[PDB]
RNA sequence: GGUUGCGGCCAUAUCUACCAGAAAGCACCGUUUCCCGUCCGAUCAACUGUAGUUAAGCUGGUAAGAGCCUGACCGAGUAGUGUAGUGGGUGACCAUACGCGAAACUCAGGUGCUGCAAUCU
RNA sequence: GAGAACAGAAAUCUCCAGUAGAACAAAAGGGUAAAAGCCCCCUUGAUUUUGAUUUUCAGUGUGAAUACAAACCAUGAAAGU
RNA sequence: AAGCUCGUAUCAGUUUUAUGAGGUAAAGCGAAUGAUUAGAGGUUCCGGGGUCGAAAUGACCUUGACCUAUUCUCAAACUUUAAAUAUGUAAGAAGUCCUUGUUACUUAAUUGAACGUGGACAUUUGAAUGAAGAGCUUUUAGUGGGCCAUUUUUGGUAAGC
């Protein structure tokens, strides 16, 4: 298009950060979240940082280093498998499970998850994780949305319910659970359960088969071929707390091919650039190519 | 009538360097700052709550004190015929530490780690610094460099 | 020069401007020395020695002209300013030699009034779709 | 090549600069309503003109966005009116076109004197599937140079489907 | 309800824009006989 | 090594055009019951990961490409300046002595580096 | 810049560009782009108590400002403010 | 002026080393801004004066405006760059290291933050030079018209202004 950059314009351009050109963070709201009470000195603070890939699920408690973050303890949805969900991993109840995972699975590492319990009972209910007098404090961690909306109701606060139901004090509000009614300026415990076990997946589901015998098909193809049921969606979810509360420490993959191996394939697939007498000798080329006037 | 206000003259001084304007980095709320550090003044014309009088820019001074947001600095000024003793309470952001100090804390470590080998095999420290001593005799060689007169030039002119 | 030589036998420039603002108190009992920042009183040129003030370029035959027409303007300037005979080609750089060299390379291409030069430099595309000549085989 | 780089309406926008506030507007809000089945937003003065009448803040002119199947239709009402013809103008050199109608009784709908006749414009945009990479909040980039409606793209689009006519030069 | 469309601009001064000025026009304009 | 999440420094990273991209990933992409937001499920919310594609994003490669970064006895010991004289000159100004020393100009080189975590023929 | 009935230089609509060339009571200067600007939602931290501090300085007053302490509040999912 | 406390202290109208802050000189304007001479090329399909079939929502047009690449010249209240001279701080016993006490602050945490007990470190104990001794309290005279020269510099035509 000929509005072709003048040459003053590129060199009084000034550049955002890097990652403010990806936008992918908010240094404004990072700032906000990495401070720390000057006198409070290197106490880290601790972030819960939550993200959501198209299929996956991305859990991670990170502090701040000037040579750069440093994270404690990650989860994904893409582990709930291991403890028995294999479908519908990016739904609300997939997030209170990560939520949970990380919860556990970091103040294990921490020894603070003997003490500690979060719930274990989960009726869905407003509450935080709060402290033993005589004892210690509970590991403290603050929510980092991201770029994330902030609506009543959001996959992002589920992984929060997961994680305060899994002690670790992290502050929040009810507002923003699903069950809020701005009208009653109340909270149904009811429905915010619901979502924890996925009765919104549930009674959808149901609607389907007695609604459209073949949309319902496609929708869930998965769970047909898999015979799941409807409605043992919720002991699917009840029972993978229970696995998860069992054995929250991480167990990695077991990956064929070192890094060596892995590495010397993928970017072999790279393309190696030019070298200077190789670059001015195409040039020297192209000249004569169009050096005669036409 | 003249002005004399509190950000007077600072037209350049309290100025945003050339493509390097907008928001800060983190790397300097990530600093740690104890009591006794030694710090270098120098304002950012952005963040004005904590900012230092333009008098202070330039200086550098030990911390006093450590709060939410900010540290106070002491600096001895000079008022007439003496020096006195100002309290400042600045943040974070105009503040940095002082690179000569914080090296010498590692010669300190160095110094006193010469120790380390010195007394561990006997002999002598031989610790202060001494200046840049006058040059020790030479013997240059011809070989390949067969002194290649010069004489001065004539006078001539390019217009 | 002109009636001399010419309307179309030389190229006179005035390579300086009256940019720099002169004052008057202007004295109009009295006012006196009170309050003596002085209204615009007229513009001059500043000068440094060594600073060409008037150029002139013309036909390699008309310099007697010319010269004998800089020194008819010389007595109209305070001050001592030396006449000088260019040794570059025209009100370019570039020594008379040099210039032709870059001529008869094609390096050059009649602009409006100057001349704009062939550069080892930008994009090889428009370099050769701007100087032909230096491109094709010519002679 | 060409497969997931189709081309698509991104929108129609239905767009009654009615000139004046009142009755008329309210009135001519009523028709853009009773076309796409949504319900309209009005627009006010960006400033003040005596010799056309509005003051600043006045509020003068009222559209409609719509998209999808429904605004397929109704373009196809529109080119409906203009008998299937359109000119080398009317076509944006980004990929976009548009068309106006006076008389909107002119494509389906009934009479009602209680509304009255109102003219409008027809602004439908262009795009490829993959836009929304230049509007989401996370990750905002732009579009690829080999992608991205030109004007001589949808200009032999709607002589394709539609199939019609531009005209002059 | 009554929906507004917001704009974004920054402009307070309720003023002709640059972007006015008499001079441009036509000799000619659409004059029905 | 590729990729993603959170980063540090914040153009050697930006800009323009063109190409190429295995695998995983990211993605675009399917749907509107449900929480939630719109004039407009476009954005925002939720459901599926099922129906489809690398076209775009994204990552690289190309360019006597714009910009940006580095160097050089390239300009230049120039311009400017601290110190000395009962130095020169009618003066504007200049040179010398003990020292500091630029900018534009030109030329050559370059076009992201990297911390944590997860994952991948 | 390219486009849309009455619509003209100037009404309302869409797209592309756009480092700020806009805006932020005012003088000018500094500062600011997922803001410090524009739209919206919620509010009274423009509140309570007296001490420390920077500027002008005699290192008196005044005006103004900065960082804490101890309260009581506003707001946000929160860190925070 | 009176002294007082002490007696080589840690001082200094100085240099060095390390590391800061600065926007003047110069410079720049085919870099932002504001000025400024000149052509050249292209735009208008959207200011426009005609000629050509009054013809012109058709042409060749010189003229603007505007674009692009160039050219000459400037800035106390312009600027990317950017000196010289000046200017801040540091160069240890009030220090360093090890062990582990204190507390209501602080931390997920005997975690940190301060403040310490006990132990190890005395040749140069952490640059040069100097030190005619250092530190400290009280109290009171006169003064509170200034002028001159080198350089930097404002008003003025200028001035022994
Ligand atoms: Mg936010
Ligand atoms: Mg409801
Ligand atoms: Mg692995
Ligand atoms: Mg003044
Ligand atoms: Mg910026
Ligand atoms: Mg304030
Ligand atoms: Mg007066
Ligand atoms: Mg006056
Ligand atoms: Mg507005
Ligand atoms: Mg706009
Ligand atoms: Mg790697
Ligand atoms: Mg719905
Ligand atoms: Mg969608
Ligand atoms: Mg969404
Ligand atoms: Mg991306
Ligand atoms: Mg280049
Ligand atoms: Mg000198
Ligand atoms: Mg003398
Ligand atoms: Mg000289
Ligand atoms: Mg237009
Ligand atoms: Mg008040
Ligand atoms: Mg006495
Ligand atoms: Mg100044
Ligand atoms: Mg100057
Ligand atoms: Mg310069
Ligand atoms: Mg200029
Ligand atoms: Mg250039
Ligand atoms: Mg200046
Ligand atoms: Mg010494
Ligand atoms: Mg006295
Ligand atoms: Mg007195
Ligand atoms: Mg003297
Ligand atoms: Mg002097």
């Amino acid at each position: 298009q000929k509005d072709a950059k003048s040459s003053a314009y590129s060199s009084r351009f000034q550049t955002p950060f890097r990652r403010r050109r990806e936008g992918k963070t908010d240094y404004y709201q990072r700032k906000r979240l990495v401070t720390q009470h000057k006198a409070k000195y290197n106490t880290p603070k601790y972030r819960l940082v939550v993200r959501f890939t198209n299929k996956d699920i991305i859990c991670q408690i990170i502090s701040s280093t000037i040579t750069g973050d440093v994270v404690l303890a990650a989860a994904y949805s893409h582990e709930l498998p291991r403890y028995g969900i294999t479908h519908g991993l990016t739904n609300w109840a997939a997030a209170y499970a990560t939520g949970l995972l990380i919860a556990r699975r970091t103040l294990q590492k921490l020894g603070l998850d003997e003490t500690y319990k979060g719930v274990e009972e989960v009726e869905g209910e407003y509450e935080l994780t709060e402290a033993v007098e005589d004892g210690p404090r509970p590991f403290k961690v603050f929510l980092d949305i991201g770029l994330q909306r902030t609506t009543t109701g959001a996959r992002v606060f589920g992984a929060l319910k997961g994680a305060s139901d899994g002690g670790l004090y992290v502050p929040h509000s009810e507002n923003r659970f699903p069950g809020w009614d701005f009208e009653t300026e109340e909270i149904d415990p009811e429905l915010l359960r619901s979502y924890i076990f996925g009765g919104h997946v549930s009674q959808y589901m149901e609607e389907l088969a007695d609604d459209d015998e073949e949309r319902f098909s496609e929708l869930f193809k998965g769970y047909l071929a898999d015979d799941i049921d409807a409605d043992s969606l919720e002991d699917i979810y009840t029972s993978a707390h229970e696995a998860i509360r069992a054995d929250p420490a991480f167990k990695p993959t077991e990956k064929k091919f070192t890094k060596e191996q892995y590495a010397a394939e993928s970017k072999k697939y790279r393309q190696t650039k030019l070298s200077k007498e190789e670059r001015a000798a195409r040039v020297a080329a192209k000249i004569a190519a169009l050096a005669g006037q036409q | 009538g003249k002005s004399h206000g509190y950000r007077s003259r600072t037209r350049y001084m309290f100025q945003r360097d050339f493509r390097k304007h907008g928001a800060v980095h983190l790397s300097t709320y990530l600093k740690v700052y104890k009591v006794g550090d030694i710090v270098d003044i120098k304002a950012n014309g952005s963040i004005q709550k904590g900012m230092p009088h333009k008098f202070y820019q330039g200086k550098t001074g030990v911390v006093y004190n450590v709060t939410k947001s900010s540290v106070g600095v002491i600096i001895n000024k000079m008022v007439g015929n003496r020096y006195l003793e100002k309290r400042l309470n600045l943040r974070v952001e105009h503040i940095k530490h002082s690179k000569c100090r914080q090296e010498f804390l590692e010669r300190v470590k160095a110094n006193a780690a010469k120790r380390a080998e010195a007394k561990a095999q006997g002999v002598a420290v031989q610790l202060k610094r001494q200046p840049a001593q006058p040059r020790e005799s030479r013997i240059v060689s011809t070989e390949g460099n067969v002194p290649q007169t010069l004489a001065p030039v004539p006078y001539e002119t390019f217009i | 020069m002109t009636t001399v030589s010419g309307r179309d036998a030389f190229h006179l420039r005035v390579r300086v401007h009256p940019f720099h603002v002169l004052r008057i108190n202007k004295m109009l009992l009295q006012q006196g020395m009170r309050g003596a920042w002085g209204k615009p009183h007229g513009l001059a040129a500043r000068v440094d020695i060594g600073q060409i003030i008037f150029s002139v370029r013309t036909k390699d035959s008309n310099k007697d002209v010319v010269v004998e027409g800089l020194r008819r303007a010389r007595y109209k300037f305070p001050g001592q300013q030396k006449i000088i005979l260019s040794k570059k080609w025209g009100f370019t750089n570039l020594d008379r030699p040099e210039y032709l060299k870059k001529r008869e390379a094609g390096e050059v291409k009649d602009d409006g009034a100057f001349v704009k030069f062939l550069s080892k430099k930008g994009s090889l595309e428009n370099n050769i779709r701007e100087f032909p000549e230096y491109f094709a085989a010519q002679a | 090549q060409n497969p997931m780089r189709d081309l698509k309406i991104e929108k129609l926008v239905l767009n009654i600069s009615v000139g004046e506030s009142g009755d008329r507007l309210t009135r001519a809000s009523k028709v853009l309503e009773q076309l796409s089945g949504q319900t309209p937003v009005q627009s006010k003065a960006r400033y003040t003109v005596r010799t056309f009448g509005i003051r600043r803040n006045e509020k003068i002119a009222v559209h409609v966005t719509v998209r999808g199947p429904k605004a397929e239709e109704i373009l196809e009402r529109g080119l409906k009116v203009k008998e299937y013809q359109l000119r080398d103008r009317n076509f944006s050199a980004t990929g976009n076109f548009g068309f106006g109608i006076d008389e909107h009784i002119d494509l389906g709908i009934k009479y009602d004197p209680s509304i009255g006749i109102f003219g409008m414009d027809f602004y439908v945009v262009m795009n490829r599937p993959g836009a929304r990479v230049t509007r989401r909040k996370r990750c905002k980039g732009t579009v690829g140079n080999s992608h991205k409606t030109t004007k001589e793209d949808t200009v032999s689009w709607f002589k394709q489907k539609y199939d019609a006519d531009v005209l002059d030069k | 309800k009554e929906i507004v469309k917001s704009n974004t601009s920054s402009k307070k001064a309720d003023v002709p824009p640059p972007s006015a000025d008499p001079s441009k026009a036509r000799k000619n304009r659409p004059r029905p006989s």
